[PDB]
């Protein structure tokens, strides 16, 4: 409701033109980091869900992703197509 | 200067509080049905305008979606942001 | 040079969060619909009947007991609404 | 040992049982308390209905475990 | 006649340029899936020009390292100024053309870019879903009294975890029996084949269902469809059969089962026994669950029924000696959730037993939400700046089974929600569109909820 003057000096102490950073700077860390979810918090999943729980984030975001085998007509998940035989 | 906004946001992220705000906002909007209303609004605008062009569809959806935010969610989330802001700015 | 306040900056933070989310949601909708329309030029909506009578293809409930099933176990045609009864007498031995 | 049964109303009752006690026996004890015949009872633990002829130990039912009692809603 | 972005089409006329694009798309998306939240905010959602976080969508440049916002047109300026017309939205991995002012959503290679190395083979072996089968919508004809079976099967078939399991060929690859007339999981995969694809090569799309009926008759004739039965009993029966087929297909002190049932539907209850005087204690027992059965009498809302489930009770028939006060007490018992499942299945106890030995159905309406927050039912709290708090844990309603009739005779129907929010009603052979407002007025017997947000 009143007028702001600055940012507390202790916050700057330990927190803080065109940027020079690169989004690709994240690859190194990303290679070593387990799968993350946007809105399923990792620590809460450890506490409240089983360690072997299957998890699909936003399972109804889009329709089921699949293709159909030309030979046998089976619906195949995209990760199952290469290995699929008759 | 307008470096202030970016400064404040960086602090909110480093402190963990940006996540708390972002996550609580998302949860509120989801539970009150706003997320799905905005999806329905978007499908409707695509049908009315016979277009899937993101820029033109957004121009009609966004203003309306912002108006659709419940007063309850707006004031609860603002209250929370202001508490985290009153932590680290002098006024 | 408009005055900056906890209320103003907070409103800006909320506006940043809400417009991002809206933009995410809308991008997901428009990309999906673009795909469906490209994939399925003749795409039609599932039929909706306010009267609660027609199916998603705009058809009425088929007449049973008009339908039959060819039983792979014994080679006879069986009325579809009696297949379970038939299997009790057919799958045994 | 004591185990529990969360009854139709949600009220929990206690049974005195052995690990070797059969499901029939357990259902008889529930009938004595709740008045529901055994053939009308469905007793659920860990996602399974408990079957006559089996024992409590077959289902890993231990001291102070809770069984969930329901009836059947038939439809065609 | 829907068009494709000609700017990306132009790029794709050169194979190494195409590969460069897909490689970068794969990398950006990998980063987005493998970055902790603070890192993601600071390095993919921070505008390189104004330095704001979440100034609308933030775009990661396809050709350089720059990130640019939407609200202040800052990526748009990078495209005009550096000539980089392509950026990836850091919230969703989608590729924007700033010349079209549109996302590129209708190029299959880009959408499934992780398979770029094998794309040629993917197109020769496979086709996109047929329009009519894409959502797997199809009716299961009444074969006698089979509504208690088909209502459950529709909920299974429209369950995203089961869907993904079946289409990923997990069962097919390891099944030791490989006959849909004996193996329940084979029969289920056949139903999925029929509903989403095409069996080589009116009664349509009932083959898998007939196989299922045939499997059922061999294992339990009472639940195989001739007679009226309980949908909940059939649900538990089928998930047990899926589990049993997993165990059979194993080639082989390892307590948690790893099958699709036990990694999706299983949670645990914490049952506490506490002294009413000391209120400290407690003797805690952990019991697995695949579903929860809730009392409904004198209640009007699902949260009230969960509140009742979770309410403390003072036991009057339990022998209990407290060790902190060294005396006999009537113990306080409470059920809470120790671990939640990915898919939470709820049964409303729509029946009561009368003194004449008859039972009666409870037809009372119980309001149930489109999104269910389970935080108030979880036993263990996290730290919070005093007792602690459980964070929001929200599920999305995706399936309902309702019963019309009396305790001993009636009819079951299923309602399922698919992507986009449309609900369908599955009444034996008839599949129909229904509004959400109308679905929410149904007398729910079974409810199926999938995990959506965990704070
Ligand atoms: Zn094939
Ligand atoms: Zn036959
Ligand atoms: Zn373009
Ligand atoms: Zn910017
Ligand atoms: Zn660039
Ligand atoms: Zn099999
Ligand atoms: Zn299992
Ligand atoms: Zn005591």
């Amino acid at each position: 409701d009143a007028e702001i003057k600055g940012i507390k000096p202790k916050v700057i102490e330990e927190y803080s033109g065109p940027s020079n950073d690169s989004w690709k700077s994240l690859m190194s860390s990303a290679k070593d980091t387990p799968l993350q979810y946007d809105h399923m918090n990792r620590e809460s999943l450890k506490k409240y869900f089983n360690p072997n729980a299957q998890l699909i984030e936003d399972p109804l975001d889009k329709p089921i992703q699949y293709r159909v085998c030309e030979k046998c007509g089976k619906p195949l998940a995209l990760t199952a197509i290469v290995d699929h035989l008759e | 200067t307008a470096q202030l906004k970016s400064q404040i946001q960086q602090y909110l992220v480093e402190s963990g509080n940006y996540e708390l705000i972002s996550n609580e906002l998302k949860a509120r909007l989801l539970q009150e049905g706003w997320v799905d209303k905005v999806k329905d609004l978007t499908k409707s605008e695509m049908n009315i305008n016979e277009s899937t062009n993101f820029t033109q569809i957004l121009s009609t959806v966004e203003p309306k979606a912002l108006e659709m935010v419940s007063d309850s969610t707006r004031e609860t989330v603002l209250k929370q942001i202001r508490e985290f802001l009153e932590e680290i700015v002098d006024t | 040079e408009e005055t900056i306040t906890i209320d103003s900056i907070s409103n800006g933070i909320l506006n940043n969060l809400l417009t991002t989310l809206i933009q995410d949601i809308v991008a997901r909708e428009t990309t999906q619909q673009q795909l469906l329309k490209t994939r399925y030029p003749d795409l039609r909506s599932y039929y909706f009947d306010p009267n609660g009578s027609l199916d998603i293809n705009g058809l009425q409930k088929q007449q049973e007991s008009s339908q039959y099933i060819h039983c792979e176990n014994c080679g006879r045609d069986v009325s579809a609404n009696r297949l379970a009864a038939h299997l009790q007498r057919c799958l045994s031995r | 040992m004591q185990i529990f049964v969360k009854t139709l109303t949600g009220k929990t009752i206690t049974l005195e049982v052995e690990p070797s006690d059969t499901i029939e026996n357990v259902k008889a004890k529930i009938q004595d308390k709740e008045g529901i015949p055994p053939d009308q009872q469905r007793l659920i633990f860990a996602g399974k209905q408990l079957e006559d002829g089996r024992t409590l130990s077959d289902y890993n039912i231990q001291k102070e475990s809770t069984l969930h009692l329901v009836l059947r809603l038939r439809g065609g | 006649a829907m068009s494709i972005c000609p700017h990306i089409q132009q790029v794709f006329q050169n194979e190494k340029s195409k590969d460069g694009v897909l490689k970068t798309c794969n990398a950006a998306r990998y980063i987005l899936n493998h970055s902790v939240p603070k890192e993601k905010f600071l390095n993919t959602m921070k505008c390189g020009t104004c330095h704001e976080i979440n100034s609308g969508a933030t775009f990661m440049c396809l050709q350089c390292g720059f990130c640019g916002c939407w609200n202040h047109s800052h990526f748009l300026s990078h495209s005009k100024q550096i000539g980089h017309i392509f950026g990836i939205n850091s919230n969703n991995g989608l590729l924007f053309c700033f010349k079209c002012e549109d996302y590129i959503g209708n190029i299959d290679l880009i959408n499934d870019a992780i398979l770029a190395k094998y794309w040629d083979d993917v197109c020769t072996k496979t086709m996109v879903p047929s329009m009519e089968r894409r959502d797997g919508l199809s009716g299961l004809i009444n074969m006698g009294s089979t509504c208690f079976m088909s209502s459950i099967l529709q909920c299974l078939i429209h369950n995203p975890y089961f869907i993904r399991h079946s289409m990923s060929q997990i069962h097919s690859n390891n099944c030791k029996v490989r006959s849909p007339d004996k193996c329940f999981s084979c029969a289920l995969d056949k139903i999925v084949h029929e509903l989403y694809g095409a069996l080589n090569t009116s009664t349509n799309r009932q083959t898998g269902f007939i196989y299922l009926l045939t499997c059922a008759w061999k294992i339990n004739q009472n639940l195989a469809g001739y007679s009226q039965q309980d949908a909940h009993e059939f649900w538990q029966f089928i998930i047990n059969q899926i589990h049993q087929s997993y165990v059979l297909d194993l080639p082989n002190n390892n307590k948690q089962c790893e099958c699709i049932v036990h990694t999706v539907f299983e949670g645990s209850l914490e049952s506490s026994i506490v002294c009413p005087g000391c209120q400290n204690n407690s003797k805690t027992t952990i019991d697995p669950f695949l579903d929860l059965s809730l009392d409904i009498k004198d209640k009007k809302k699902l949260y009230e029924c969960l509140d009742s489930f979770h309410k403390k009770e003072q036991l009057k028939d339990f022998n209990y000696h407290c060790g902190e006060c060294n005396s006999t007490q009537d113990a306080i018992k409470q059920l809470g959730i120790h671990k939640l499942p990915s898919v939470l299945v709820l049964q409303l106890k729509r029946f009561e037993h009368l003194l004449n030995g008859s039972n009666r159905k409870l037809d009372d309406f119980i309001e149930f939400p489109t999104y269910l927050n389970m935080k108030n039912y979880c036993s263990t709290k996290e730290k919070d700046k005093e007792n602690g708090k459980v964070p929001d844990i929200i599920y999305e309603l995706i399936g309902i089974v309702s019963h019309k009739g009396t305790v001993n005779e009636g009819h079951y129907i299923a309602f399922c929600k698919i992507s986009g929010g449309q609900w369908f009603k599955f009444n034996d052979s008839m599949v129909s569109s229904i509004s959400q407002e109308e679905v929410l007025k149904e007398q729910a017997y079974l409810l199926f909820y999938t995990i959506r947000q965990v704070n």
